[PDB]
């Protein structure tokens, strides 16, 4: 069968300082450029798209991430980095040392994200060779989605300012977090938002009338736990659309096209490659998972 | 046929990663010509991931 | 020793040579081009020697 291993040649002996950080994160996922055994250090970083002096754009970095082949480390020798590889469709041991710590279990789900909480904590610099290395973050899909939800909401409401507690905070059961935005290039994050303005005003044209009349019967008295968004008051717009008579075969043709455009929103809310964990050990922090590029 | 295929990764470069995988996509476009409905089927070739190519296909069919 | 400095538009600490030419190299996808004068007007690279 197949071999997969990448040993990274390197032109200077590393110091004991940076050897201690790389020894601490010995099981870690990071992308790299080319699919070969021997490799320069300038491909191993995610820092070829996320630099210090250039303003990073986290969507473009994430857009960059689904192109690259991914890799897991095996050893850190004082000269050479030795890594193993991730290919479809192979079962592999994965071991999270990822610093904003979350808990996994057996039969969980994962996805790879750029560093979005602490760049200084997740990037170590190599002064010996001058090139810095950026580690990505692996997140379960629920917070994997909910960070990209808050990041798209941010770039809408930074443009309107042309304050922070509603825009830059990712919410979750038990914890709240801070997204890292000081210098972001919004332009690659806005062509995503330009295509959202395409889908969302088409979805406002084919709204079913029976589902709007269902809310005018619902939110006025029938209060439910998950309808507290409207706070007990109907919007002014929903009363204006339901003036027509309801007819069933009109909404049959509407709810098919409502169904088919919600197939398209997969393409604009995509994460990177996904990781299907089938067995996860708790006290050892390792796992087992098969890699699927989509 | 060389006529139907539309390549997608083409640059001066004016740098992109290599990989193991480049995927041929099909497309089929509903349109109207001479006030009569007609279709158009083209092919696409890129290893960019599904999140980019849907944005790259829309720029091809802008007109 | 009959004079300090031949031109005061290169050697003076904020002069027009220092304004144009002290800047470290910035990579871009478009190909950057070469400047021979950047050898003499750079405080960071000369301290390597």
């Amino acid at each position: 069968a197949l071999d997969k291993s990448i040993v990274v040649n390197l032109t200077s002996r590393l110091f004991a300082d940076e050897l201690a950080a790389l020894q601490s994160k010995i099981g870690s996922v990071l992308p790299l450029g080319d699919c070969h055994r021997l490799q320069n250090i300038q491909a191993l970083g995610l820092g070829c798209v996320c630099s210090r002096e250039t303003s990073p754009d986290y969507i473009q970095i994430m857009q960059y991430l689904s192109k690259c082949t991914l890799a897991v480390l095996e050893e850190v020798r004082p000269d050479s980095l030795r890594l193993t590889r991730m290919d479809p469709s192979d079962n592999l041991q994965i071991k999270n040392v990822y610093a904003p710590f979350f808990q996994w279990d057996s039969n969980t789900q994962l996805a790879v994200l750029p560093p979005l909480f602490s760049r200084k904590d997740s990037t170590i610099v190599l002064e010996s060779n001058g090139f810095d290395i950026v580690f990505p973050m692996v997140v379960p899909q629920q917070l994997g989605h909910a960070i990209l939800q808050q990041l798209l909401v941010y770039h809408i409401y930074s443009k309107i300012s042309a304050l922070d507690l509603y825009t830059t905070n990712v919410s979750f059961m038990g914890r709240t977090y801070r997204l890292d935005v000081d210098n972001t290039d919004p332009r690659t994050a806005l062509r995503v938002l330009d295509d959202l303005s395409m889908y969302l005003c088409i979805l406002s044209a084919l709204v079913p009338r029976g589902c709007l009349r269902l809310l005018t019967a619902l939110v006025r008295h029938d209060r439910h736990p998950l309808t507290e968004v409207f706070e007990g008051v109907v919007p002014d717009e929903v009363t204006r659309i339901d003036l027509d008579q309801l007819s069933v075969p009109d909404d049959i043709t509407r709810m098919r096209v409502m169904f088919s455009y919600l197939q398209s929103l997969s393409s604009i809310f995509n994460l990177g490659p996904r990781l299907h964990v089938y067995a996860y050990s708790a006290e050892t922090l390792a796992a087992s998972c098969w890699y699927s590029p989509r | 046929p060389c006529d139907m295929l539309v390549d997608l990764d083409e640059s001066c470069p004016m740098r992109e990663p290599a990989g193991l995988n480049v995927t041929i996509y099909a497309s089929l476009v509903y349109l109207r010509v001479n006030q009569r409905p007609s279709m158009a089927l083209t092919f696409f070739q890129s290893g960019k991931g599904f999140a980019e190519v849907v944005a790259m296909i829309k720029d091809h069919f802008t007109d | 020793e009959c004079r300090s400095t031949n031109n005061p538009w290169a050697s003076q600490r904020g002069s027009l040579g220092d304004v144009l030419y002290n800047i470290t190299f910035r990579q871009t996808a478009l190909p950057g081009m070469y400047s021979p004068c950047r050898q003499f007007f750079h405080k960071e690279d000369i301290m390597r020697y």
